[PDB]
């Protein structure tokens, strides 16, 4: 009972489902295979979505439980946390969005196949269901979008009970009294902050000397960290974990040392969150018997059209090089399918923004000062504190600033770094400017609504260009 | 300075923007310029 | 008696910004203000205090209503401490006024406290309270005297039971019932503030849509529909014939269809009068200089913001154009720049508009009506926030993004957003318009996921390519 198609996509995550949909909209008879019970992949089921929901709810809980709401005249009896109900709102959003992709597939006539995909020929893929059921698909093209998985920590075994990955951390059944987070990258900081707000004593341990992962501007990272610590989130930077032990009372002893050796100590916790990182997932995809060899990092090498060695088999998203971000996977999935239909495929990765959804948020696009210095590019710096922005001061939410990096002579915008209110949304104005090769002047010229947080972005650009802003 | 999409259109049809002239705000080679070249070529 | 190159009368958005940029361009600058604080309308009784109350009342509603409970945030009781809520607002205003001050000290812009009257093409005289006076000789005079509330014929505002926006922003208690005359931006924001805090609110509007001028009609009607669902009542196509103070301090407002008939009376505890605002030029000396205001009371200027006397400029609320704070600031900047020998442009089709209610409303460029009126052929791209990942994860899904582009050049003609984040999101649109972007351009810009801005990206895509990915 085989079936055929022009493009068969393996994986229904940001990259995969978006690729399948676009493929169909381009006319390709499309099929999308997924081994899990729902579509959407990592981002939707155990990544971006669930985490942003708990970040939103925990932020509000914090506003009500702490001094914020009182300062605005909103007075309450006793602010109580119903964790299960908070978890329910998160689950409801995720369920709605998973259902949505299923509906978007039927609407664009994308054929959904349930099972584990395995390339069984240069123009064939065999999906195998859990029950054993099999389904063959003969295709002109094959699109690999198998995404990623949690990178295990050598010597520590995640069980999703007291030792959890981000997945287990998104579903704890009670607020843990004390939590240790291994890794202070974006995911770690976000989840750490979620539980800290809900009442947990939280400490993140990190090998490197800064939080926020790769690419974050140092000044931004340091300012961000200072704020989080002021919130009660603790950090142990330049520190290595040497092991963890489950204890008689269910707690966990995590032994650590300075990264350079020495300063050995033990810190005990109720829950240990391991999130040193994530890595390409390609288990039993059939890449071996096809001659497709991975790079040292486990990624699938591809050209600018996302083609693997075997030219009719492509790869996109978390399973290939570049930022492991949802929007990055979506763009690749889009231009790849457009490429299959003769479209252009050049994508400028210097224009992919990054966002940390804590409060304050952090978002950036382009290059950090460190990168400019490394590439020896001469530059100008424009800074504008949210404490000087009207909407931020009116809202009584003034942490951070907007820092603009401009080419010292061409006044071209090289980097935009945002720490504070609305950073997440604001970075898209920044992204669009870079895609147009904007100059600080260009942005400074645009009329921004008053009062808006974006005016901080406009004025930081003015301070870079002209050398002085208006309100600071 | 090519506008996004203008850059996309030029790549899809292997054209060099130098061949045309930028007719857009503050020195931008717009989606219209890109198309005027795909036309004023395949014309 | 001192002198300078540029003297700005009025320290509001247009005035204080113009003054600071002037000193920043080498001009010896003086700024004159009659009020005890700088900042003008926007800062003291306008934008700022209203956004503070909109922010606070929105949070009050999420906690007091069903939102927080749906998120596992439980409270036995939630009550309003209005004094405290008002204190947060005024604390914000006071901090920002001191800020303008400090910015003048910093940029060495001299501040004179008094009512300024143009006493000669190159002289301005300000008079204080005690009676004193300051003479200011300048080569240039910049008038940014702004606006004032437009009074309603037959009804006298006392800022007690009958208030203007200024009074509505400082009410001492939540009125059991409130009637709002005028369903424009200011009225809708202020009425929403009180409706959230517990007031039974009804807005009476002569026109047939809420939101003011230029707002897209489809956007306006969807918006209205959402506000009514919130409990905010509207009486559109209705005229207010009069109001009478009652024995118990209440107020009877008599109304009837705009076209005539169906007379009725509505009783309220507070009557907010906000049918409009108008340019303020009282006793400025213009009637003597030969400066003839246009019909609507505005000062006629040219491209360089010059009046009759080439050394006298007018910006902001006093001249034509949208009476917005950013519009006032832009003009005040390009004017000063032109004065230092610089070109001056300003396509008012790129100056955005925002309504800070919740859902927010924001737009820039042209509406569907303006296009039909202009004979411009166009296409429509719409994306509902109900399909936007962040919106849905946050469980805040009202609205959509609607994009209008030319049927053939695919150029972006206008963008209208009704929903979460609209206010900040419209600025991404303003940037896009200033580059003559096409729908495809924007659709091809990488937007972070998940963000509300993806709705804008997807709308531009549905309009450019015919269909979006997620809807
Ligand atoms: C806790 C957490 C928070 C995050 N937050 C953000 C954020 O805020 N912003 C952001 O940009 N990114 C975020 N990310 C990262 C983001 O989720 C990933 O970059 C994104 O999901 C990559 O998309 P993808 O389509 O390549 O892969 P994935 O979504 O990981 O996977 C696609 C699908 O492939 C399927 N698959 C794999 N192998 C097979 C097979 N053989 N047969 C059938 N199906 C198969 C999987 O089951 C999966 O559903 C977060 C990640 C985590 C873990
Ligand atoms: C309740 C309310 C809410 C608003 N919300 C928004 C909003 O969200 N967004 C937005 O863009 N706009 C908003 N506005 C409008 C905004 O406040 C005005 O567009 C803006 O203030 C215009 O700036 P301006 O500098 O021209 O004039 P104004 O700020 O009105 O006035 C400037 C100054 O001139 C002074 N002045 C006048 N004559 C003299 C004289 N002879 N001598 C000395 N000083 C003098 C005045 O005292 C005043 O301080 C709102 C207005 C109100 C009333």
């Amino acid at each position: 009972q085989p079936i055929d198609a022009d493009v068969t996509v393996i994986g229904s995550g940001p990259g995969g489902y978006v690729a399948a949909i676009k493929a169909a909209q381009l006319g390709f008879k499309t099929v999308c295979i997924e081994k899990n019970e729902t579509l959407g992949g990592t981002c939707l089921n155990v990544g971006c979505i669930p985490s942003k929901a708990l970040l939103n709810n925990s932020h509000y809980y914090h506003m009500a439980h702490g001094t914020d709401f009182a300062s605005r005249g909103i007075e309450m009896s006793e602010v109580r946390l119903n964790l299960d109900k908070m978890m329910e709102q998160k689950s409801t959003a995720v369920k709605a969005l998973t259902g949505g992709i299923a509906h978007l597939f039927k609407q664009n006539k994308v054929v959904h196949v349930n099972g584990y995909g395995k390339i069984t020929g240069k123009n064939q893929v065999t999906a195998t269901k859990a029950d054993g059921g099999t389904q063959v698909i003969d295709t002109k093209n094959i699109l690999i979008a198998t995404g990623s998985e949690v990178t295990p920590f050598p010597g520590i075994t995640i069980d999703e009970d007291t030792i959890v990955s981000s997945t287990g951390a998104l579903s704890l059944k009670k607020v843990p009294e004390k939590m240790v987070v291994i890794g202070a990258g974006v995911i770690g900081v976000e989840l750490g902050s979620v539980w800290q707000r809900l009442g947990a004593d939280v400490t993140a341990v990190e090998f490197l000397g800064h939080v926020g992962g790769v690419g974050i501007d140092m000044e931004i990272s340091k300012n961000f960290q200072r704020i989080l610590q002021k919130q009660g989130f603790k950090f142990k930077l330049n520190t290595k974990v040497t092991g963890a032990t489950k204890k008689s009372d269910g707690k966990i002893d995590v032994s650590i040392e300075a990264a350079s050796g020495g300063k050995a100590e033990v810190i005990t916790c109720d829950v240990l969150l391991v999130c040193i990182g994530r890595r390409p997932f390609t288990k039993n995809l059939g890449l071996e018997e096809l001659g497709i060899e991975l790079d040292p990092r486990g990624r699938i090498p591809v050209n600018t059209r996302f083609q693997t060695k075997i030219p009719n088999i492509y790869a996109i998203g978390d399973v290939v090089a570049g930022p492991m971000l949802a929007h990055k996977a979506e763009d690749e999935g889009i231009i790849c399918v457009e490429g299959m239909a003769g479209g252009a495929v050049h994508i400028d990765y210097n224009c992919v923004p990054s966002v940390i959804y804590t409060h304050p948020e952090v978002a950036w696009v382009g290059k950090s000062e460190e990168q400019l210095k490394e590439e020896g590019i001469e530059y100008k710096v424009g800074k504008f504190p949210f404490a000087a922005n009207s909407r931020a001061k009116t809202n009584a939410d003034t942490d951070g600033m907007v820092k603009i990096l401009g080419q010292k002579s061409t006044d071209r915008v090289l980097g935009a770094h945002i720490l504070g209110p609305g950073a997440g949304e604001m970075v898209n104005e920044a992204a669009l400017a870079l895609e147009y090769g904007a100059s600080c002047e260009d942005i400074a010229r645009v009329c921004h609504a008053h009062p808006t947080l974006s005016e901080a972005f406009r004025e930081a650009n003015l301070a870079a260009s002209f050398g002085k802003s208006i309100n600071f | 300075r090519l506008s996004p999409a203008a850059r996309n259109i030029l790549e899809k049809h292997s054209l060099d923007a130098s061949q045309g002239t930028a007719t857009g705000p503050r020195g931008i080679f717009t989606k219209e310029d890109a198309l005027k070249l795909v036309q004023l070529k395949q014309t």
